[PDB]
């Protein structure tokens, strides 16, 4: 399973 | 920002057969920017049903993909891969070799 | 034995032509499984083996609803990297994220990664210890510690420990026929003509599977003088190829040794001309 970025750069 | 020259090799699924149907491969790697046109071509003229894996990279971050076509060797047909890249400052045609 | 699952990610900006284009790519050990690409009408995650359509619509929908989440953000990377490096606007540029984990034999976590570059380059990495990032660079380092405040390491610590093992468990179930074969190579070795004084013996590698594989010359039984190796390649049919020239003295063939280690192989094989 994919997991998204969890915060910004 | 640094620019990496596709490799490419041309070669068969299998190993070739005069008058045998078989994949002609056109795997292209190592190459930045991800932006590419790949054709494949038989006799200097366009296969025009050529399949592409979806574009991957690799550990180094560089890109990588495969164009595939069937075809059948003979004696006289010849086949190639020709690619366009930003790094190049011409197109690159490679002639696929029975011997690789 | 080991196995590992792994997402590849990328998004390049086309600016004046719309939208960053964004894919990403999973695999397990050698073996495609799963994309997304933005490029399509209505963009889904979507299977790439036979083994996964059989994954029902939540599958689909949640991946799918993630891989729209990072989107946004790999349009916002685009956009803050760009100012941090106070590079020319336009221009295309591409951030790209490599994540996932590796198994022993173990079913325990062995390695998790974190890892993105921008324009081809390293720009941050969480460290093998899961606490720690290593930026690239002075522009990454901004990064690092919005990153350190959030607390991020730890919560993809959770993830890489939990559902990235956890799933990478499933999939080798649901695939468990091909992705656990062990397809040993096929090896020959080909004579051609080189000038009046030598030629070059060609050792081939067909058929194997995983991509994983030594190819060598040796001689004397001593290892090896140019050798072409080229880059082990894909069939196209789930196995690779892979082939290691030497030129050769005509009359001395028979001195020098083709050598192939691959886990499919009993024994290491030797071929001679």
């Amino acid at each position: 399973k994919y997991r998204q970025v969890a915060s910004h750069v | 920002m640094i620019q990496k020259t596709p490799q490419i090799q041309v070669y068969s699924r299998h190993p070739p057969e005069n008058g045998k149907p078989n994949i002609l491969n056109c795997y292209v790697t190592q190459f930045h920017p991800p932006h590419i046109e790949i054709q494949m071509l038989k006799n200097g003229k366009k296969i025009p049903k050529v399949e592409m894996s979806d574009m991957s990279f690799s550990k180094d971050w560089s890109f990588y993909i495969l164009a595939h076509t069937e075809f059948t060797p003979t004696e006289t047909d010849t086949y190639a891969c020709r690619v366009k890249h930003d790094s190049m400052a011409e197109p690159k045609t490679v002639y696929w070799d029975r011997d690789m | 034995g080991p196995h590992s699952l792994r997402y590849f990610v990328t998004a390049v900006s086309r600016p004046g032509l719309g939208e960053p284009r964004f894919i990403a790519v999973g695999y397990v050990d050698d073996t495609q499984f799963v994309r997304f690409d933005s490029d399509a009408d209505n963009p889904r995650f979507e299977p790439r083996a036979p083994w996964m359509e059989q994954e029902g619509p939540e599958y689909w929908e949640e991946q799918t609803q993630r891989a729209k989440s990072d989107e946004q953000w790999f349009r916002v990377s685009l956009r803050t990297a760009q100012r941090y490096y106070n590079q020319s606007k336009g221009g295309s540029h591409t951030f790209q994220r490599m994540f996932g984990c590796d198994v022993g034999s173990d079913w325990r976590l062995l390695r998790g990664y974190q890892q993105f570059a921008y324009d081809g380059r390293d720009y941050i990495a969480l460290n093998e210890d899961l606490k720690t990032w290593t930026a690239a660079d002075t522009a990454a380092l901004i990064t690092r510690r919005k990153w350190e405040q959030a607390g991020d390491a730890e919560y993809y610590r959770a993830y890489l420990e939990g559902e990235c093992v956890e799933w990478l468990r499933r999939y080798l179930e649901l695939g468990n026929e091909t992705l656990l074969r062990t397809d040993s190579p096929k090896a020959h070795v080909t004579y051609h003509p080189r000038s009046q004084v030598d030629v070059t013996l060609r050792c081939w590698a067909l058929g194997f599977y995983p991509a994983d594989i030594t190819l060598t010359w040796q001689l004397n039984g001593e290892d090896l003088q140019d050798m072409e190796l080229v880059e082990t390649r894909p069939a196209g049919d789930g196995t690779f190829q892979k082939w290691a020239a030497v030129v050769v003295p005509l009359g001395k063939e028979q001195n020098y040794t083709c050598h192939v280690h691959h886990k499919g192989l009993p024994e290491p094989l030797t071929l001679r001309w």
